[PDB]
């Protein structure tokens, strides 16, 4: 009986709607994040269950702000709204209070806060997804965080989520080092993900992006050296191929 | 109870995929046109 | 039964929802406040762990609400997030209005009222958070409270909420003294924690700490969340490591 | 910096397209200059930290001592591997000293000459440097003794190591030891303790998520043991995986060990008398090619 | 209810001081530990039952079965504790990841 | 393809070594005429026909029922090629529940 | 199989000989297969039961069935009792 | 199974997927029509069947293909009620984007705002999800021919060609074989007309039935424009097929 409100607790505690939401997450695609000391690499694989469907149309790697991207595992529809609501809160709360994009630590709290509301009301369901959010800021360095449909956030050095989580997680535990390059971290990433699938593994269907060091290329304006380009950069298929060939 | 706990792989290394494909050869002689090794690559989650 | 709303009562005048919400707090990690007459120490145990969990750069159950009162967290973290933010705003709102910082007794009362409201009114969950409050205000000196998720509060000289509540409380009152010392108090939290926890390592990665003292400087009040490398250092001295 | 680094390079060229006497003469000049540098002449020979000059000198030491091949020049250099660790005593000299010692064994060398040097250097590590330097080289040494057909000496060193790593529980260094323990025991015809420490290898590693090379060596060792138990389906399957790991890795001494494995594959199917599978394996795909 | 049956006997999780004796008697039937380290292993892992204490010895003397030796040793006893821990791990692992 | 091929020659299935394949579950809304198709398949082979009902002669007991079952099997083996059509196989099924 | 083949070996050590054997893995791993093999080479009695066959046909019929099966094992002892499915039978808890 | 929560889209299953949201994917075969859209090299063609079972209906009001805004089409599969509401929303959205942001709304931005709107309908309990698959077609100002299929869950994904309906799978395989053998992702025909002819050919093949000029409705996107063709313009294309 305690399952089906959000209002009913079990005798043992906890709410079911949060528990069942976590079940949902784990059905979604295999996505993983590794924190490095000069980057963060965030990676997922993609499908469409029909080759007719194009694969750029989907985006499962989205820059949230120019310095902070995110992925998911879980239900597709829920991601797309929640990223819209997050960009929109990012401006309200912090791009009018700093006049630029918020630090990573801040924005984790704000997105986690929309989850908290989608549990608080009854007759409104949680969101179906768990995010990884990785970004970089000027005071806490490079960073990685997990934001659960619970409305709780957890800081992570490395984690994985989704269908291949349990296997990916033990591979990460062993293979991670405390000091890795951005470049080495990409190789641990492609490889980890290749556990989840083989023979249909190619750079076309694998989306893999980074938050590294500034790029002056995607800044789009030049002559003002007192602002930094996007820390986020999305890598293309052909570039992922260079790294997959090099393995 | 309950002394011996036996684990099975189910993702399977190439080493274990090969053995169950190798059951075909034991069972009956097969064509030089056949290549078993082709099948070990394409697998990713395939039990016996 | 009389689970089905939170605005009902039962044939015995219990409410299953208040009991169930209470048991939620014994699902989440130990949290201990021990008051001594030379400081209050807050110590808490984590409820999550693994070699790739980061927990060596971060606190997540020690929050300074304002600048002279802080809380330890026990219960759900989601439930916790909203009420910590509300509590910090009201503590600090007082600051603005009256241009002196909030007293301990008023801020706990306020937040208990908010708690109670979710049971009393609407079709909402009660909030399953037990906050240990440690403050200083110059009216009663050092003050220790904890608030129930039922939404009421009682003062304390030592208390333990969070997992293994019963065991911890027994442990604390065997070796406690009224004279005490702040340094003996730190050692006491560390003593209790070894036993209560189900992890036999009990190393820095599992441990949070903050001590609030007015013996820190003189005429001044200092809230110090310790950093991870101090938490390690004190584990040798009590000999657990 | 410029002159020792350019000189190092100038020496190498005179071996391969010029007379060997002029090469030997530039190596001798270099010893003298580098030694002054190692033992400091400004606090790092260049003032303040090591900078480029001092770190250029330690790196070029592995091409001074052993380009080289079996010559008498190569013998002469080997005792003097031990001395530099005292002369430096940096945190990265530890790393270079492991690279240097291993290098003399890889090119042609008499085994006897090399032992002495390794026992002397283990003493310099465990006297006052670092334990970390001590462990590696005792592993290397027991292997060297195993190849010289002394198996008593190899075990004695394994036992020290085994007990210090029942105190420590993360160390992957204890997979290499365990692995090695089994090879010693194969030759004693203790095929019990070959198993005992083959199992211990899997437990102290985390699957085969350990470096791909060590997995080659570990798969190879299962391979021998089951072949002796008269299971030739299990022996063939391990040996193929290990071949694959050697073959796809870029050989440096792994060309040697891939040949050992290629033989055994065939060996197995000879025993059953499946002539089919002997010639499935032999084409020219890598059997008569690389 | 509670007249029936109103005496109660609790049989607790064993202490290390209790566990040493449980190892001792199971080894007296078997072949003793060499260097007599049977008390020493008790401290390294405490069981959570009396039958977990039993579970070490059976696993330990199993190793002696593989090799077909007539003794048991400390090293056999140590490997054996680790089998018993696998079980506590299999039951609860998700309470450290994706909890609250 | 299922029935007719291995019956004429078990001989090809034996070369490959993969088992000659048997067991076909016929399904579809009633009145499909799949019992009529049972006849048409075996009409080509000229195979003998055993239509068994299993109600009115069969209950919950396995006493009586085993006598009935043993006979059908024996008649087809003698009268081979024969196809045994097991009808009402769903009256003698059951589930875990 | 080994307790059957060399009982003396257990006695010598004075080791309490093994008992239950959980076999486990995800499905299609080959568990049923392995235990089919055990039954030929044991050269001894064999009892295989299912969890679809351990049901209640009546109220309190379920437990009657267990007691018959483990008495029967003793009658024909030594014998190996195999239950294919104990995944429906064993469940940690209920709200029922 | 059942118990709660095929009665609610705000209450999860022990599966983790909402059973009533899955029923909207079983409510899409209700009117028993099939759609095909393919991409040309400056046009998009979309064709869905027309059922006029009785002579009482006028085949000119029986359609599922709609003009959404100047450059934007849509074909709907599933029931008429959710079809109108979706179509309206889309008409309103297209119109709004322009006063806010200036120029003609791309196929992609329309599809994405309707997908986000579908997801909201499932978020709240006081609104149910829609019961239609929407297949939008446009030729884009800067990306050219584009097909975006937005499903009633709030999932949206693009296409090279797509098909929808109860006989979908047959058209889908038909299309896989075709685009795979050519080794391209487009049809290489350079007029809108010979792309409409090819589409006719392929729906006839896949379903396996000859259709008539009273059983097709065809909407054609060219760049900057959208039109729905009448029955007598549709015949020109048919007689082109019928003797080549
Ligand atoms: N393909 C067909 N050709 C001719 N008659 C048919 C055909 N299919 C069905 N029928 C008719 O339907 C009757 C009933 O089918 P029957 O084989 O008794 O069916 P089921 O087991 O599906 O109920 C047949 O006897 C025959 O008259
Ligand atoms: N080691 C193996 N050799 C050959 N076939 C195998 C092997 N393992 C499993 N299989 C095949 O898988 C089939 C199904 O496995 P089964 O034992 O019924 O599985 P589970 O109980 O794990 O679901 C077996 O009938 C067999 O054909
Ligand atoms: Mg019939
Ligand atoms: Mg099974």
């Amino acid at each position: 009986r305690y399952s089906f409100s959000l209002t009913t607790f079990s005798p043992s505690g906890k709410l079911g709607q949060i528990d069942y939401a976590l079940t949902a997450v784990k059905q979604g695609v295999t996505s993983l994040g590794i924190k490095a000391t000069n980057g963060v690499v965030i990676a997922t694989e993609k499908k469409s269950s029909s080759p007719l469907a194009m694969s750029e149309t989907l985006s499962k790697v989205s820059l949230l702000t120019p310095d902070i991207g995110a992925v998911y595992s879980g239900m597709g529809p829920d991601y797309r709204v929640l990223v819209d609501k997050s960009r929109k809160v990012a401006h309200t709360s912090y791009k009018r209070i700093y006049g630029e994009y918020p630090p990573t630590k801040l924005l984790v709290s704000e997105v986690a806060k929309i989850m908290q509301e989608a549990t608080q009301s009854g007759g409104v369901r949680p969101f179906g997804v768990s995010l990884l959010i990785a970004g970089h800021d000027e005071f806490n360095g490079f960073s990685l965080y997990q934001v659960d449909p619970s409305g709780s956030y957890f800081p992570w050095k490395a984690t994985a989520i989704g269908k291949g989580s349990v296997a990916a997680k033990t591979f990460l535990e062993k293979r991670w080092n405390d000091e890795l390059e951005l470049e080495d971290a990409i190789h641990i990433a492609l490889l980890t993900l290749k556990e989840s699938v083989e023979g249909e593994f190619n750079g076309d269907t694998i989306e893999l992006a980074i938050i590294g060091d500034e790029n002056p290329d995607l800044l789009g304006y030049t002559g003002i050296p007192t602002d930094k380009g996007p820390r986020f950069r999305k890598l293309t298929s052909q570039e992922i191929n260079d790294r997959l060939e090099a393995l | 109870r309950l002394d011996r706990k036996i684990e099975f792989p189910s993702l399977r290394d190439r080493r274990e995929r090969r053995l169950i494909f190798g059951t075909i050869a034991s069972k009956m002689s097969l064509a030089p046109e056949a290549d078993l090794d082709s099948l070990i690559i394409r697998n990713d989650s395939l039990s016996g | 039964r009389y689970d089905s709303r939170t605005t009902i009562f039962s044939p015995e005048g219990r409410l299953y929802q208040v009991e169930y919400a209470l048991e939620s707090i014994s699902h989440a990690g130990t949290a201990i406040g021990i008051m001594a007459s030379d400081g209050i120490v807050l110590a808490a145990e984590r409820k999550v762990t693994s070699t790739l969990l980061e927990q060596d750069t971060s606190t997540e159950k020690l929050y300074k609400l304002n600048d002279k009162i802080a809380v330890a967290v026990a219960g759900l973290t989601a439930d916790a997030e909203i009420l910590i933010n509300t509590a910090r705003i009201h503590a600090q709102n007082y600051l603005k209005t009256y241009n002196e910082d909030i007293p301990v007794e008023i801020l706990v009362r306020r937040l208990s009222d908010i708690k109670q409201g979710y049971t009393q009114h609407g079709g909402l969950r009660p909030f399953g958070v037990s906050f240990i409050y440690a403050g200083y205000d110059d009216r009663y000196g050092y003050q220790l409270y904890t608030s129930n998720p039922s939404g009421n509060y009682t003062g304390w000289k030592a208390i333990s909420v969070g997992a293994n509540t019963s065991a911890a409380q027994t442990l604390l009152q065997m070796d406690y003294k009224d004279d005490m010392k702040v340094d003996d108090a730190i050692e006491l939290a560390l003593k209790t924690l070894s036993k209560t926890t189900d992890s036999s390592a009990l190393t820095y990665d599992r441990l949070e700490f903050a001590t609030i003292r007015k013996g820190a400087n003189d005429g001044e009040v200092y809230q110090k969340i310790f950093k991870p490398q101090e938490i390690k250092d004190i584990l040798v001295k009590t000999g657990i490591t | 910096m410029s002159l020792p680094g350019s000189k190092l390079e100038e020496a190498r060229r005179l071996v391969n397209e010029k007379q060997y006497n002029e090469a030997e003469q530039v190596y001798l000049s270099l010893l003298d200059k580098d030694s002054s540098q190692s033992s400091a002449a400004a606090g790092a020979s260049v003032d303040d930290k090591r900078r480029n000059e001092q770190e250029t000198s330690i790196l070029e030491l592995g091409q001074l001592y052993v380009t080289m091949g079996a010559k008498d020049k190569l013998r002469e250099f080997i005792p003097h591997s031990t001395e530099y660790m005292m002369q430096f005593a940096k945190s990265k000299t530890v790393k270079v000293l492991k690279t240097l010692i291993e290098k003399f064994e890889q090119v042609p060398d008499s085994l006897d000459d090399q032992i002495f040097v390794c026992e002397k250097s283990i003493e310099f590590a465990k006297r006052e440097k670092r334990v970390f330097l001590k462990h590696s080289l005792s592993i290397k040494l027991a292997t060297l003794h195993y190849q010289k057909k002394q198996y008593k000496d190899s075990l004695a060193l394994i036992n020290d190591l085994l007990r210090e790593f029942k105190k420590l529980d993360d160390k992957p260094s204890l997979v290499d030891v365990h692995l090695l323990e089994s090879k010693v025991y194969h030759k004693l015809r203790n095929l019990a303790k070959s198993k005992a420490s083959l199992t211990a290898a899997r437990t102290a590693a985390n699957s085969i998520y350990c470096p791909t090379q060590t997995v080659a060596e570990l798969d190879l060792m299962s391979g021998i043991l089951h072949c002796e138990d008269k299971d030739y389906k299990t022996a063939f399957s391990y040996f193929f995986e290990s071949f694959e790991s050697y073959h796809n890795l870029t050989t440096h001494n792994s060309y040697e060990k891939a040949c050992q494995v290629l033989k055994y594959m065939l060996l197995s199917k000879i025993m059953l008398n499946l002539i089919d599978d002997v010639k499935n394996i032999l084409n020219a795909k890598y059997t008569k090619e690389t | 209810r509670p007249g029936r049956i109103d005496r109660k006997i609790e049989f607790p999780p064993p202490s290390v001081a209790a566990r040493a004796e449980i190892l001792r008697i199971h080894s007296r039937k078997m072949n003793l530990t060499r260097g007599i380290n049977l008390r020493k292993v008790a401290e390294k892992m405490n069981g959570c039952s009396g039958a977990d204490v039993k579970g070490v010895c059976t696993e330990a003397g199993m190793y002696a079965l593989r090799e077909r030796r007539i003794h048991v040793t400390q090293e056999d006893f140590e490997l054996a504790v680790g089998k018993v821990m696998n079980k506590n791990q299999e039951t609860a692992i998700s309470v450290a990841k994706l909890f609250k | 393809e299922v029935i007719e091929l291995p019956l004429k020659n078990p001989e090809i299935f034996q070369r490959v070594g993969i088992k000659p394949p048997k067991g076909v579950l016929l399904y579809g809304p009633p009145g499909t005429g799949k019992t009529l198709l049972a006849k048409a398949v075996a009409a080509t082979i000229g195979a003998n026909f055993i239509f068994s009902p299993a109600s009115g002669i069969v209950d919950k007991y396995i006493g009586e029922s085993a006598r009935i079952i043993r006979e059908m099997f024996a008649y087809a083996k003698e009268h081979e090629p024969c196809i045994i059509f097991m009808d009402e196989v769903d009256a003698i099924g059951g589930r875990r529940f | 199989e080994l307790p059957l083949v060399q009982a003396d070996l257990y006695e010598q050590i004075g080791i309490d000989p093994p008992r239950g054997v959980l076999l486990y893995g995800p499905p299609g791993t080959g568990k049923t297969m392995l235990v089919k093999a055990v039954a030929n080479s044991t050269k001894a009695a064999f009892i295989r039961v299912n969890g679809s066959e351990f049901v209640h046909k009546y109220l309190g019929e379920g437990p009657r069935m267990v007691r018959d099966v483990f008495r029967l094992a003793r009658e024909n002892a030594p014998s190996i009792i195999f239950i294919d499915e104990v995944d429906s039978i064993a469940t940690k808890r209920f709200d029922a | 199974s059942a118990a709660g929560y095929d009665r609610h889209i705000t209450i999860f299953s022990p599966e983790g997927r909402l059973y009533q949201v899955e029923y909207a994917f079983k409510a899409t075969n209700q009117t028993n029509i099939n759609s095909l859209a393919v991409r040309g090299k400056d046009c998009t063609v979309v064709i869905s069947q027309k059922k006029v079972p009785d002579k009482l209906l006028d085949p000119t009001t029986v359609s599922y293909i709609f003009c959404i805004s100047r450059t934007i089409g849509m074909v709907v599969n599933g029931p008429i009620p959710d079809a109108r509401n979706a179509a309206l929303r889309a008409k309103a959205e297209a119109a709004e984007f322009r006063y806010k942001y200036g120029y003609d709304m791309p196929c992609d931005v329309l599809a994405k705002r309707m997908a986000n709107l579908s997801q909201i309908y499932t978020q709240r309990a006081y609104m149910r999800p829609l019961g239609v698959i929407l297949t939008f077609v446009s030729v884009d100002e800067e990306l050219g021919p584009s097909i975006y299929k937005t499903d009633p869950a709030g999932y949206y994904v693009g296409y090279k060609a797509t098909a929808t309906g109860p006989k979908q799978q047959e058209i889908t395989t038909n299309l896989e074989n075709h685009f795979k053998k050519s080794k391209i992702d487009h049809i290489n025909e350079e007029s809108w007309e010979k792309v409409v002819e090819f589409a006719i050919t392929h729906m006839i093949d896949a379903l396996g039935t000859e259709f008539s000029k009273n059983d097709l409705e065809v909407g054609v996107a060219t760049k900057d424009k959208f039109f729905t063709l009448s029955a007598e313009n549709i015949e020109e294309r048919l007689v082109a097929i019928a003797e080549q």
